[PDB]
RNA sequence: UAGUUGGUGGGGUAAAGGCCUACCAAGGCGACGAUCCGUAACUGGUCUGAGAGGAUGAUCAGUCACACUGGAACUGAGACA
RNA sequence: AACAGAAUAAGCACCGGCUAACUUCGUGCCAGCAGCCGCGGUAAUACGAAGGGUGCAAGCGUUAAUCGGAAUUACUGGGCGUAAAGCGCGCGUAGGUGGUUCAGCAAGUUGGAUGUGAAAUCCCCGGGCUCAACCUGGGAACUGCAUCCAAAACUACUGAG
């Protein structure tokens, strides 16, 4: 589906010769409220129009999340680039509290008691990448039980 | 000269698991011939043998649910070194309850949701998923 | 300090009806609820991600009357009950004195049942109290005091109850004047307007 | 680093100092003025920045500076410094709080006069 | 309470030195190191060598800085 | 000597005893023995005026420990 | 570092001790930081921190140290007041 | 409890970006501003004013001083081919770490009991002042140290291979 959600915009640049040519670069990531979600990353030469192309980007190549509702399954640790992210499951009443860029991917999954923090280089192009490897390895396991429940899950 | 035998028995199982391998044979002692007791009835592990004479030794057979093996991660946590030791109090729990951590207890070597039950701490070993 | 100003202005910023007004007139016709107010009130566009967080805890510290200084203290008491600190904050608002002798029907406005505690004509458990901040419990008798049962403050303002219903916590009989606030309220009767996700997230940083 | 040298050399948390030397952890300070110049700024800008030098009751000999729009300070007078780092001027560490002691303040001033001391109209 | 140690000196006149090996563990890094103790435990009858493993225990002082006195000699 | 007396805690105007035992050269917000019970004056509603503990006063007493005038008729009330 | 570190004999004090003295002996401590320099009354606690920690010891409470500067004893249950 | 009458009682910083909130008028590299980026050379949403607006309120602002943010002294929680960072290379004392079978022991380790860890403070459930601050009853906690009892997987020590 489509909630869309906008994060950065930049100013790129070019060299040619006699002036230099400017272009517009946008990240917007797309979910569909309750876990499957979707990045985007387009280049123009406007405002109005690199934020739509960066929109029909997301929509292809999504990914599935297999949210516990409104949480997490487990504390996980994920790293892409020099950005490390930390993730854990909070409470009921605890909305999201994590910093710029990883609310807007933890909003449009559906998840609302996240508990983040990331650490290293805070790149918003690639603290995205550093989230993704996260929530795209989840298990939500399949299994009998929890405290007994590695007998049927581990030959999942 | 190696001075750590348990970290070089799990070290043999991770890299088998990129190249592929089905069988992994390393040299065995009382301690990992009792570790892979506890790999296989949490179940990690397809089997294993100590089949030999005057140099025993350990062959394990390795589980491949996907393309993707089933142990993903696993580390040492007392390293020579260091000997962390806990009560039942503070003793850790891996994501939430589904891996397995290993701790050597009073009664035998067995895992967190074995002594915990019983109540006796001891010293961890290590945290695999 | 209460605020002592005008009152569609506040109004007319958050663009909601938010109840400020007494009579039920006419919502945008003393009030012209069309614009931001000020000068400039036809320029727009983007609030900002912090200024979402800051026009929603304002527009809930404006319905009810409170200051920072006071609503930072039920943010406290919030954050050491056990459990949901959205809906807890919401019920320490809905329990103080000046709310409920709105929900009962004592009044017009919400700031109108703050001057009738205020001038000691509110008991109770059958003893004065005139605090606007009274947290009452579940299962007190709220009485209207006997020097005061003739004002027409009061008595019209029955009849403006019946453009709002009852809130099916509260009882209120229309000849003693004698309500009783039955149980607390659960998070079904407020409206899905306040958000119990965005004042919580602004306390942190 | 490993876990048996941070026993025999543990790690030792660097420390600064202030960047406010003189009035030694007191928020004002006085002192009775010497000179009163008036030197030039840094580089990208241009103006004529007005700087006296002030003899505290430490015995310290340092510069600061006055604000506002127009100053009565002959020499000789006692002021009130107290801190704030000048970005533009070299060596200049110190305000000087208008309408304290001899300063008196500014004149025809309507925003902002609990700076600068104005009183209200 | 009774301690262990062994014995370092036999200079002086019926009085023996003794060294008391300890594990105290950081207060911060975890680890155990090891931090030594050194007494004068009260000889009785100038008969101990350098290089035993004896037994001391605490009485009233005798002379200053010599209060441990000699239980029995466990090994050579 | 050792003595039973009344120590002194609240705000203006609403005070509230502690019987506490004592050395008799003390202060009296100073060092004690230990504590034995309360007394509140000004005790409405649910609370409780006279408050001791008889198994301790039946140990101290019988060592030689010297109350006060007011605790001479608050161990006789109870 | 030479009552310095032990031993012996005698004194001395409510009380063990180089506490003191007479001879004996040449020991004792130290890189696990002695010695020396610079600063500072410590503690239960306060202030931040998710936590680990980090700073800090106003009011309240416990302990120590002084009573213009440097000494000194008496009286006495108990002071070097 | 009664009487008087709406009478007896509102400021302060900010509005270019971080950062909620804006346009005209003076000024023209002057005066001036400033926590950092930096504005001012004749049209200044940054200086000085005027309307308007936003934050807080019997207070609001600046300065001084600590801890956070700072995974920026990294035990939990970082680094060393070129960004700062591997001694010019050896040998070796103190110290750190120890292949594999039994057996013993119980110093570490786990579990339990007792003595202690002053009261206050913090935390939890209550109770009193018209509410709250404030006062106060009962509990947990104070991570500790010591003495006993038991267990024996791993480390240590001991005996044999
Ligand atoms: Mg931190
Ligand atoms: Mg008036
Ligand atoms: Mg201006
Ligand atoms: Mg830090
Ligand atoms: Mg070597
Ligand atoms: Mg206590």
């Amino acid at each position: 589906g489509y909630i869309e959600k906008l994060v950065q915009v930049n100013r790129v640049a070019k060299t040619v010769k006699g002036g230099r040519i400017f272009a517009f670069t946008a990240l917007t990531v797309v979910g569909d409220g309750k876990g499957r979600v979707g990045f985007g990353r387009g280049k123009a030469r406007e405002v109005p129009a690199a934020i739509q192309k960066a929109m029909e980007a997301a929509r292809r190549n999504m990914i599935q999340v297999d949210l516990n509702g409104t949480t997490l399954q487990y504390p996980t640790k994920s790293a892409h680039g020099a950005s490390k992210v930390y993730m854990q499951p909070a409470s009921e009443g605890t909305g999201i509290i994590a910093g710029g860029a990883m609310r807007a991917v933890l909003e449009v999954a559906g998840v609302q008691n996240v508990l983040a923090k990331c650490y290293g280089s805070t790149n918003p192009v690639n603290v995205v990448y550093a989230t993704f490897k996260g929530l795209k390895n989840m298990q939500a396991p399949e299994a009998v039980a929890a405290k007994r429940g590695k007998s049927v899950e581990e030959i999942l | 000269s190696m001075q750590d035998p348990l970290a070089d028995m799990l070290t043999r199982i991770r890299n088998a698991q990129m190249a592929e391998k089905t069988v992994v044979s390393m040299p065995s002692s009382k301690l990992k011939a009792a570790v892979a007791k506890v790999l296989k009835d949490e179940g990690y592990i397809a089997d294993f043998q100590i089949s030999s004479e005057v140099k025993p030794q350990l062959s394990i057979e390795l589980k491949y649910f996907e393309g993707k093996p089933v142990i993903e991660e696993v580390k040492r946590i007392s390293r020579p070194g260091l000997r962390q030791y806990k009560s039942v109090e503070q003793l850790p729990k891996v994501r939430g309850g589904l891996g397995v951590s290993i701790v050597s207890t009073n009664k035998g070597v067995m895992t967190d949701r074995a002594a915990r039950a019983a109540g006796v701490g001891g010293e961890v070993l290590c945290t695999v998923f | 300090a209460r605020y002592i100003g005008p009152k569609c202005k506040l109004s007319r910023r958050e663009g909601t009806d938010l109840f400020l007004k007494s009579g039920a007139r006419a919502l945008d016709s003393k009030c012209k609820a069309e614009n931001v107010p000020g000068q400039h009130g036809q320029r727009r566009g983007r609030l900002s991600d912090y200024g979402l967080q800051l026009r929603e805890k304002q527009k809930v510290r404006r319905i009810y009357g409170v200051l920072e200084r006071q609503f930072r203290g039920y943010y406290q008491e919030a954050s050491r009950r056990k459990g949901s600190t959205g809906e807890n904050l919401l019920q320490l608002l809905e329990c103080r004195l000046d709310n409920v002798v709105y929900r009962m029907g004592f009044g017009s406005t919400r700031s109108e049942s703050r001057q009738l505690v205020s001038h000691k004509a509110i008991t109770v458990n059958g003893q004065t109290v005139n605090i606007p901040s009274y947290q009452v419990k579940a299962g007190d008798v709220v009485a209207v005091r006997e020097k005061s049962k003739n004002q027409l403050r009061i008595a019209q303002a029955l009849e403006l109850c019946g453009q709002r219903g009852r809130v099916e916590w509260v009882e209120v009989d229309l000849d003693k004047k004698a309500g009783t606030f039955k149980s607390a309220p659960a998070r079904s009767d407020l409206s899905a307007d306040i958000n119990e996700n965005l004042i919580v997230e602004l306390y942190s940083k | 680093a490993t876990i048996n040298q941070l026993v025999r050399k543990p790690r030792k948390r660097m420390v600064d100092k202030s960047d406010v030397p003189a009035l030694q952890n007191c928020p004002q300070r006085r002192g009775v003025c010497t000179r009163v110049y008036t030197t030039t700024p840094k580089k990208p800008n241009s103006a004529l920045r007005k700087v006296c030098r002030v003899r505290l009751t430490n015995g310290f000999e340092v510069s600061s500076y006055i604000g506002g729009e127009g100053h009565n300070l002959q020499e000789h007078s006692v002021v009130l410094i107290r801190g704030g780092r000048v970005k533009d001027l070299p060596g200049v560490r110190y305000h000087t709080v208008r309408g304290s002691l001899d300063t008196s303040g500014v004149k025809d001033r309507k925003q902002g006069r609990s700076k600068y001391g104005a009183k209200r109209p | 309470r009774t301690l262990t140690g062994r014995v370092v000196s036999d200079k002086m006149d019926k009085t023996v030195t003794v060294l008391i090996e300890r594990r105290v563990k950081h207060p911060i890094y975890g680890k155990y190191v090891k931090r030594s103790t050194k007494l004068h435990a009260h000889d009785e009858s100038n008969q101990c060598r350098i290089g035993d493993l004896v037994t001391i225990r605490e009485t009233r002082p005798l002379a200053k800085t010599k209060a441990w006195t000699l239980v029995d000699i466990v090994e050579r | 000597m050792v003595t039973i007396r009344l120590a002194r805690g609240g705000s203006k105007k609403r005070p509230f005893y502690h019987l506490t035992v004592t050395n008799s050269r003390n202060a009296r917000d100073g060092r004690f023995v230990e504590r034995i019970g309360f007394f509140n004056p000004v005790a409405t509603g649910g609370e409780v005026r006279l408050s001791v503990d008889q198994e301790r006063a039946t140990y101290w007493l019988g060592q030689g420990a010297q109350p006060s005038e007011r605790v001479a008729q608050l161990l006789k009330d109870a």
